[PDB]
């Protein structure tokens, strides 16, 4: 009979049963979401978005949920941390709850159309054959694709009858969801510029509604048809496959890069935001002009909000993971409770001095501090005999601004060592390791595990891409090669052509 | 309880070589 | 029909000494230029600007030695074109800058896809089965996630493999010191798909020549063979009996024997692949977090895991300065790990 | 305005455009002087 | 250094350690040790192991 | 066969080679003298052995800015003096 | 022009002695000049 | 086969099995488009990856605001 | 303890850097090659046998006196996607190669080991690049040297009190 | 009785020809001295 | 209700089934270390 590996391929000329296997499958995925979603709900914390928020969770439907708008809880919370909302019926709950239905009622209509497949609907009224007209079928559904698009952009998102999409300021500090109108010009292909993804939808909606009109009324050229074996449905999942490979490298590159729909108040900040101390060249800049502006050092400090401060560590950045440490990043340093300040490292002559930061790349990393021009004036040895750097030598301190720790200064080595060790990691905060028993070993967020699984995926459906493709174009030979084939075929110089009979 | 885990899936490929050496389909000459 | 484009079809079609094919056109202009670049460079190119290294056999270095190196890391992902905002049309700036490294990648990327192509062609107008362009794709994906996913899940180009026989050797040692890359289930995979491969070859190429039938009187056997013989050349049941006297099982079936070696190392390079987009985002199995909680608590408690973390530890902290010259490390004597004596 | 750069992004794609031009151009010369010999 | 499943190791750690190098290259039988106890902290195991596999 | 001149027919006539020992020793000294004159150098930048760093530079001319990385090079080889 | 004037086994001969002192020189340069550590 | 009254409406809808136009038909067309499509994606890949850079165009987190 | 055996085998010898590994590099590489080569194309050329609800595996019967496949097909093939004369027609030849690869190649590989077991190591090219005035100008090798130097300083931490490892 | 410009032709030197030179760039370095 | 004339007979031979029953042992075997972490 069929090898395991075939059990599908009942399907093929059986419109029906393909309609009920498709309709089950998209049953399965529904009630994944749905799933997924109250599983989500069932762990979540919303407590604290400036320092627990979802992306400190381990959560990865919840964000997409946010994205679009959905924002608060039947229970009265929102993800922006408001208290006595009513989100009506839209709330993540309700989200929830609506993919449930919708998975029991695409199960029914499987069952449906799996006993009733054997519909005349499906049969070549010339030939009484099963078929599908593949090159009508697409002009049809890319013609609903091109309404659904330009109504998603016309409509939803620039809030004309929608709740709009998830904006922010370029530090992330007070993202929500705006209506956004769609911008035109150029900037419109920047990647960050919402607006952009507003008239994409418009402009892709209309052409997918004129594409698809030209697909339905105009027949394909027989030349094409013949070359894409157009009759074969195999042809279509060759190239769908195809298709979806490019989409999910794309939305791989987006999440790992940034977009304006990759927010990181939703995901997570990014690796280069680290990479390049982008929140730290923002708190230094808000500090210097509260220092020009007549502030003291402890106030231009305590004037940095928690939330910025939290980007600039390194817990924070999805580089920093390991593929089998499981779970949310609170698993690994902890629940983030409060930041302790920012520490000034002095010498015993009060030259401030810069630890040197952890780059994403290394799992441990030797404290060293330089001078402000980066000199070496400290370290923690390793060999002793010959240390010249040690903080016991150079009488290094520790001195806190905003915070916890605000106007707190620590002498004893120990203590300052600690700190140093901490300050590897950028801004230095209190966590809760208990609760969660967390073991100190830093995990991803949700950026990273996803652009890690849509990466993987998309490679891994070239071969499908690669594999269906062959069985379309090479259908004939699909069981083996002629038995008949004569060895002057495949003689060099016999025919003028390769393969071609009529150039003897 | 991992020991137990992984010395339990060794002994059942141990009793799979046994399997598939004394007890495979004979190869038959048609 | 009898167009130009029939025309064309026929002319690119003939049968020649080397095949040409629409396929062709892609292939062999690509994959002339990625060659031609890594002769080029590693002939006359430094690595100074870009990395601090000579690496050409004009600066003195020999066949091991040369490279073409990747671009600097304050290029990012920069595709580099020579025309570009970086090169702005200088030839001399481009090749100082790594333009030959994204040249030869992005050529090499293109050429993959024509030779794979090239393999569905051929195999379509000589009427087999397309598996060689099927079993071709392992390579394309171990090129596309080693040559492309990684760096680009990096902070830049540079840390991407530079095209060179030592510098592939220091991309080894660094996914040992950084990723811990032996410890990955995925490159473990891989190894057994690849040493199985080799075993495969091997043994098969060796059973044949061993149950060989007698079909001449020389001693030397090759010459009796013929191409369109209908005969097997060696004896399937005289093969399967030793080897299911000697190992346990054998193979019965040839057909089946011939698709696992399609199977077997193709699988291993696609399963190293997923690995190495996994490590694009650091995303590694470094650790096995049971083992760090009882060593962390245990100072008795050794094992060869343990072992080979103080190594990585080892490879981070000697190469990094050098390896890494963007970062400008400083790492002054007394921090670095060493052991007693050494 | 037309920056330095898309005034490079349009030397690459004129770039291009001649290369691929020039070498279908000649292919198909060389298709018409050169064909097949059928029946 | 332990090596086995019961002394803290998975099927990735674990190993039938090699022999003390104050042996070196001296031959270490059971018999040569005072007690299984002595040969197991002397890495025993691997002597027998590897000699009888590359006979075998 | 596919209709070409055999190989072994060609590099066995005295015509092959008596246009080819011209040809290649034509190139062979193109090369040489295309690294003999230092065109070399010139054409990809490449140092030559007194041109790596300045008399008292133990600094790498590492390229650190993307954009402006063509005039950090030409900085870099003003700096030789 | 005629082929088979040049016998075969002579030009082997004689190209196999040409690649042989080209990579003889390039060993020679490993140990003379740039690359030869001096 | 079984006909339903939802199943004899869409019946034009998949009737069409096999249909061409003839010979090349709209292949040029189609070619224009996707060298159109080809240059658009190479345009946005460059500005996503600061090969091109225009006005106004900040690629970049600090877009505007 | 294999990955602890390897990392400190290319501290002690720059075993990348021996061309007896090398070869054994090529030599199971190519093994891999040739046997994914070789399956690809006898699969490929496999005569038709079987239906399109069937395994094509069972188009070949244990025993049968008839090869399975069509060596012509293949060969014409192969050899035009490279160019005739570098593919094989005779599967004797064939399948001697695919023998004599991967042994030769694993020969080497074991020799390397065997001969870098007395200490006649890798190639070392450490400052083999020097400036006009006397600059060490790196090179790959240099960079392999850095990584190297960490796994001798780190490895078996405990055991040395002289300065130099000998054995 | 047989062409001389075929696509072998251009095939083959499109690959010697840069070979030859290279190799003479290549002998010519082995005199560079420091 | 009228059969379906698509349906098709499936099959596992011994050899597959212990080729398979291997494939996801040892699979086990290598990926049990990392799920218990
Ligand atoms: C299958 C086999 C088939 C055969 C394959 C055929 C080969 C075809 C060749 C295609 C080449 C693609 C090159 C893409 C270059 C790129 O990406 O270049 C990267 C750029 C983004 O640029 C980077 O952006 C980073 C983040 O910047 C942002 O953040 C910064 C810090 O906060 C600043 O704010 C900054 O201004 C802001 O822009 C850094 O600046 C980097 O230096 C910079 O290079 O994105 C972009 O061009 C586009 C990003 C979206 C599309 C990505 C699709 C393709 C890639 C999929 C792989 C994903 C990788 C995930 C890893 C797993
Ligand atoms: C004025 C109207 C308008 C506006 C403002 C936009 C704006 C946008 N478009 Mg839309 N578009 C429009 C009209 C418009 N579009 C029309 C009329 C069509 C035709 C239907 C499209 C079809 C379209 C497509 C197909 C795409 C966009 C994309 C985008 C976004 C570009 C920024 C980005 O994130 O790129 C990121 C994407 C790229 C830079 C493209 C990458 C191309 C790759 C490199 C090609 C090779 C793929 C290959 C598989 C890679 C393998 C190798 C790899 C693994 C290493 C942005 C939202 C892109 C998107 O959705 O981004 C989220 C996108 O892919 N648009
Ligand atoms: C796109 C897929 C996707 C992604 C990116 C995520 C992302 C995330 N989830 Mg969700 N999840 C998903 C789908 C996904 N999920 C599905 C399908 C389910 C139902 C099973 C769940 C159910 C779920 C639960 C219950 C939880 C999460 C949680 C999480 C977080 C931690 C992830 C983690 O630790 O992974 C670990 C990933 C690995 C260890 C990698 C697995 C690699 C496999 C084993 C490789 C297999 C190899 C194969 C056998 C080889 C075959 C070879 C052969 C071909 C020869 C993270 C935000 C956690 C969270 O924090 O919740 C709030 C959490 O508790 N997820
Ligand atoms: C939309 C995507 C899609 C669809 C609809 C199909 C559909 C089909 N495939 Mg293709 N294929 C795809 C993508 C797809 N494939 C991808 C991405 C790859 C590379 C991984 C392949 C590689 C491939 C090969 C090599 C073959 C097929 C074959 C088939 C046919 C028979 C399938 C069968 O009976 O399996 C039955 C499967 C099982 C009984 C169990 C499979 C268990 C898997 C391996 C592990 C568990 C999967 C898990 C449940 C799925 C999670 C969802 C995932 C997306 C995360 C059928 C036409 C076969 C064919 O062509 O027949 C003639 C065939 O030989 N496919
Ligand atoms: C099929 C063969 C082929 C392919 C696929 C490539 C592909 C590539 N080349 Mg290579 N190259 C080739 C042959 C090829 N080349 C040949 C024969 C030469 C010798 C001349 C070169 C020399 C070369 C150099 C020196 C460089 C490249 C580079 C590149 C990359 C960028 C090219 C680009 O952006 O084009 C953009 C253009 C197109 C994609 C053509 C579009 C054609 C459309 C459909 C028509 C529209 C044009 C229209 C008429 C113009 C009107 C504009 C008007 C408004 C002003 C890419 C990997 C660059 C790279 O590698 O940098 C790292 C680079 O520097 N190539
Ligand atoms: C190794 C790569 C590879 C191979 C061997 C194949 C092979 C196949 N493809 Mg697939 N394809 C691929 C990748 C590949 N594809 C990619 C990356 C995409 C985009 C998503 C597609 C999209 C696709 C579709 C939609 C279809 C196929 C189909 C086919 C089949 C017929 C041949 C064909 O149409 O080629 C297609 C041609 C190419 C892959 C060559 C493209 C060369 C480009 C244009 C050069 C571009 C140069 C660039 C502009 C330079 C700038 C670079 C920039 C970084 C600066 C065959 C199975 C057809 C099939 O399944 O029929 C049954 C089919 O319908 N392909
Ligand atoms: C029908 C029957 C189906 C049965 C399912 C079979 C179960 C087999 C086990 C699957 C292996 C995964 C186990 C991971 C270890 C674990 O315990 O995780 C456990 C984690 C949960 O993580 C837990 O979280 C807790 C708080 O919620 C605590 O923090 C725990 O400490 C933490 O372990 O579960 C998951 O995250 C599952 C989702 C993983 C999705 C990642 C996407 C990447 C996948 C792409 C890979 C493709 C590879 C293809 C290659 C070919
Ligand atoms: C006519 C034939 C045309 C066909 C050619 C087709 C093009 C492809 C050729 C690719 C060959 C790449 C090797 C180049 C080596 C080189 O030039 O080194 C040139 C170097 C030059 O020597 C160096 O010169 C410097 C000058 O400043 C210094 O003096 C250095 O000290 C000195 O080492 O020579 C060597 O390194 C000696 C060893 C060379 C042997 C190569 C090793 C073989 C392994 C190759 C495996 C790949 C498969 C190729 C099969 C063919
Ligand atoms: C003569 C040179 C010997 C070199 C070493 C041995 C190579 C062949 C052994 C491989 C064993 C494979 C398993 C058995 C496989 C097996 O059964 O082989 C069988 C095969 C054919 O057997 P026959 O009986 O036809 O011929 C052998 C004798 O009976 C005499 O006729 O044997 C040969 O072809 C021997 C060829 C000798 C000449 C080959 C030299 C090729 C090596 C060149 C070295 C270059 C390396 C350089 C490195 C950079
Ligand atoms: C009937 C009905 C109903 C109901 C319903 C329901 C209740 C549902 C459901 C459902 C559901 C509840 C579902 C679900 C699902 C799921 C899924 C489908 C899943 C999956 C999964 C997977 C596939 C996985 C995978 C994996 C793993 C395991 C690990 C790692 C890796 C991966 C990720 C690959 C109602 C009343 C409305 C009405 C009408 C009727
Ligand atoms: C990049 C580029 C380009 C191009 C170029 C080219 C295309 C080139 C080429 C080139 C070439 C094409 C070259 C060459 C060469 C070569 C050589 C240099 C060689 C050699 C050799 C040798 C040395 C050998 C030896 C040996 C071996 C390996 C084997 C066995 C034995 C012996 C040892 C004998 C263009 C303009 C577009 C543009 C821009 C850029
Ligand atoms: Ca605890
Ligand atoms: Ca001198
Ligand atoms: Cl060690
Ligand atoms: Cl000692
Ligand atoms: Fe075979
Ligand atoms: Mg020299």
């Amino acid at each position: 009979g069929l090898p395991w590996y075939r059990v599908h391929t009942v399907l093929i000329n059986d419109p029906g049963r393909l309609i009920a296997a498709h309709l089950m499958h998209t049953a399965l995925v529904a009630g994944w979401a749905g799933s997924m979603a109250l599983y989500e709900l069932a762990t979540f914390d919303p407590s604290d978005p400036v320092l627990n928020p979802m992306w400190r969770q381990g959560m990865f439907v919840l964000p997409f949920m946010a994205r679009l708008g959905v924002t608060g809880s039947w229970s009265g919370w929102s993800i922006t941390g408001e208290t006595g909302i009513d989100p009506g019926f839209w709330s993540f709950e309700g989200v929830a709850l609506a993919h449930i239905v919708l998975s029991g009622l695409l199960f029914l209509a499987a069952c449906w159309h799996w006993v009733y497949w054997d519909l005349e609907l499906f049969r070549d009224p010339r030939t009484g054959e099963p078929a599908l007209d593949l090159p009508k079928m697409f002009g049809i559904h890319l013609f609903l694709a091109g309404l659904l698009c330009f109504g998603f952009g016309a409509f939803h998102l620039t809030g004309l009858f929608g709740p709009g999409m998830w904006v922010s300021d370029p530090y992330g500090l007070t993202g929500s969801v705006q209506p956004v109108a769609p911008e035109w010009g150029p900037d419109g292909f920047n990647p960050y510029n919402p607006g952009g993804v507003v008239a994409h939808h418009i402009a892709a909606g209309i052409v997918g509604i004129i594409a698809g009109l030209f697909h339905i009324l105009v027949r394909p050229p027989q030349r094409l048809y013949k070359a894409l074996r157009m009759g074969n449905i195999e042809t279509v999942l060759s190239s769908s496959i195809a298709a979806v490979f490019f989409a999910a490298f794309v939305v791989a590159g987006t999440m790992w890069y940034g977009s304006a729909t990759t927010p990181i108040e939703l995901f997570g900040p990014t690796r280069y935001q680290w990479d390049s101390s982008y929140f730290q060249q923002e708190i230094n800049r808000r500090v210097q002009a509260s220092l020009a502006s007549g502030a003291t050092l402890e106030e231009a400090w305590s004037a940095i909000p928690e939330k910025l401060a939290f980007y600039d560590y390194i817990g924070n950045n999805p580089a920093k993971g390991g593929l089998f440490r499981t779970g949310p990043m609170n698993k690994g340093d902890g629940i983030a409770q409060a930041w302790k300040g920012h520490a000034v490292f002095r010498n015993k002559e009060g030259e401030e001095l810069f630890v040197r930061r952890m780059p994403a790349f290394f799992e441990s990393f030797p404290v060293i501090l330089t001078d402000k021009n980066g000199v070496v004036k400290a370290d923690i040895p390793f060999r002793r005999a010959e240390s010249k750097y040690s903080f016991e030598q150079q009488g290094v301190t520790v001195s806190f601004y905003g915070g916890e720790l605000n106007g707190q200064t620590f002498t004893d080595p120990p203590t300052v060592k600690s700190y140093a060790r901490k300050a590897i990691f950028g801004e230095i905060f209190e966590f809760d390791t208990e609760t969660l028993n967390s073991d100190g070993i830093f995990r991803t967020s949700p950026r990273g595990w996803f652009t890690f699984a849509h990466a993987v995926f998309a490679l891994l459906f070239f071969f499908g891409h690669i594999w269906h493709g062959a069985r379309t174009l090479f259908r004939d030979v699909f069981s083996g090669i002629d038995p008949e084939l004569s060895p002057e075929q495949v003689e060099w110089g016999f025919y003028q052509k390769v393969g071609d009979v009529t150039t003897r | 309880m991992e020991t137990i885990t992984y010395v339990f899936i060794f002994a059942c490929i141990i009793a799979l070589f046994f399997f598939a050496i004394f007890f495979r389909e004979p190869p038959r000459i048609t | 029909e009898r167009g130009w484009f029939d025309i064309l079809d026929d002319w690119l079609k003939r049968d020649r000494f080397v095949f040409v094919g629409w396929s062709g056109i892609l292939l062999f202009p690509c994959a002339y230029l990625a060659l031609g670049g890594w002769l080029t460079g590693t002939t006359f190119v430094t690595s100074w600007y870009t990395h601090g290294l000579a690496s050409s056999y004009l600066e003195g270095c020999n066949f091991l030695t040369v490279a073409v190196s990747t671009p600097a890391n304050s290029m990012g992902h920069s595709l580099l074109l020579l025309w570009g905002p970086e090169a702005q049309g200088d030839f001399t700036r481009w090749c100082q800058l790594g333009g030959l490294w994204t040249f030869i990648a992005l050529h090499g990327a293109f050429g993959l896809i024509g030779f794979m192509l090239r393999q569905f062609e051929i195999a379509r107008l000589v009427g087999v089965r397309p598996y060689n362009a099927i079993a071709f794709s392992a390579p394309i994906a171990v090129f596309v996630s080693v040559f492309l996913i990684y760096p680009l899940g990096q902070s830049s180009w540079f840390f991407a493999p530079s095209f060179g026989v030592a510098a592939i050797f220091r991309f080894l040692l660094f996914f040992q010191g950084f990723h811990n890359w032996t410890l990955n289930p995925f490159h473990m995979m891989g190894v057994a798909g690849v040493l199985g491969g080799a075993l495969l070859c091997a043994i098969h190429g060796a059973t044949v020549e061993n149950t060989l039938f007698q079909d001449g009187e020389g001693a030397s056997t090759f010459r009796a063979f013929n191409p369109t013989q209908a005969e097997e050349t060696y004896s399937m049941v005289t093969a399967n009996r030793f080897w299911s006297q000697i190992f346990g099982i054998a193979f019965s079936n040839k057909r089946w024997l011939h698709f696992f070696m399609l199977f077997v190392p193709v699988t291993g390079l696609w399963m190293s692949a997923i690995g190495v987009v996994g490590l694009a985002l650091n995303l590694r199995s470094y650790d096995f977090i049971s083992q760090e909680i009882r060593a962390a608590e245990d100072p008795e408690f050794e094992t060869f895991y343990t072992k080979n973390l103080l190594l990585n530890e080892g490879i981070r902290a000697w190469m990094a300065p050098q390896d890494q010259p963007h970062e400008n490390f400083v790492f002054p004597e007394e921090v670095l790990p060493r052991g007693n004596a050494l | 305005t037309i920056t330095p750069s898309l005034k490079g992004f349009f030397i690459g794609l004129l770039s291009g455009a001649v290369v691929l031009g020039l070498t279908f151009a000649v292919l198909i010369a060389i298709s018409q002087i050169d064909k097949v010999q059928r029946s | 250094v332990s090596g086995s499943l019961l002394y803290g190791n998975n099927i990735i750690t674990g190993a039938v350690v090699p022999s003390s190098n104050a042996i070196g290259l001296h031959f270490y039988p059971i018999w040569e040790a005072a007690s299984l106890d002595e040969w197991l902290y002397n890495g025993g195991p691997y002597q027998l192991i590897i000699f009888h596999f590359l006979l075998g | 066969t596919t209709g070409e001149r055999p190989f072994s027919d060609i590099i066995t006539s005295v015509r092959y080679w008596v246009i080819h020992s011209i040809t290649i020793p034509a190139l062979f000294i193109a090369g040489w003298l295309f690294v003999s004159t230092g065109l070399a150098y010139d054409v990809f930048g490449t140092p030559r052995p007194d041109s790596y760093y300045a008399q008292e530079q133990r600094s790498i001319p590492l390229v650190t800015d993307r954009f402006e990385a063509k005039q950090q090079v030409e900085t870099f080889l003003e700096q030789l003096k | 022009s005629e082929g088979g004037r040049i016998p075969l086994w002579i030009v082997a001969t004689v190209a196999g002695m040409g690649v042989i002192v080209i990579v003889g020189l390039f060993f020679y340069g490993a140990y003379a000049g740039l690359g030869s550590s001096l | 086969a079984r006909r339903t009254w939802l199943g004899d409406i869409l019946r034009p809808l998949n009737s069409e099995y096999g249909k061409v136009a003839p010979g090349w038909g709209t292949t040029p067309l189609m070619a224009v488009f996707m060298g159109l499509f080809l240059v658009f994606l190479l345009i946005i890949l460059e500005i996503y990856n600061s090969t091109l850079i225009l006005d106004g165009v900040n690629v970049s987190w600090k877009a505007l605001g | 303890g294999t990955f602890n055996f390897m990392i400190v085998f290319q501290a002690e010898h720059n075993i990348l850097m021996h061309p007896f590994h090398q070869l054994g590099v090529a030599g199971v590489f190519g093994g891999a090659l040739f046997c994914a080569m070789h399956g690809s194309l006898v699969t490929s050329s496999l005569i038709r046998e079987t239906t399109e609800t069937e395994s094509a595996n069972y188009g070949y019967k244990f025993g049968q006196e008839e090869e399975t496949y069509n060596i012509v097909a293949a060969h014409g093939y192969f050899g035009r996607l490279i160019f005739q004369y570098a593919s094989f027609n005779n599967s004797r030849s064939l399948h001697f190669f695919l023998a004599a690869w991967p042994v030769v190649g694993v020969w080497f590989a074991a020799l390397g080991i065997s001969t870098m077991a007395f200490n006649l190591n890798g190639f070392n090219f450490n400052h083999s690049v020097i400036d006009a005035k006397g600059n060490v100008i790196n090179t790959w090798a240099d960079i392999i040297n850095r990584a190297n130097l960490g796994m001798e300083v780190m490895h078996e931490r405990n055991a040395h009190n002289f300065p130099l490892d000998l054995a | 009785s047989y062409p001389i410009f075929t696509v072998r032709w251009v095939a083959v030197h499109t690959l010697a020809v840069p070979t030859i030179f290279f190799l003479g760039a290549i002998a010519a370095m082995q005199f560079i001295q420091r | 209700m009228e059969p379906n004339p698509n349906r098709q007979p499936v099959e596992l031979n011994r050899t597959s089934l212990y080729l398979g029953l291997l494939l996801i042992l040892v699979l086990a075997l290598l990926f049990s270390s990392y799920f218990f972490n």
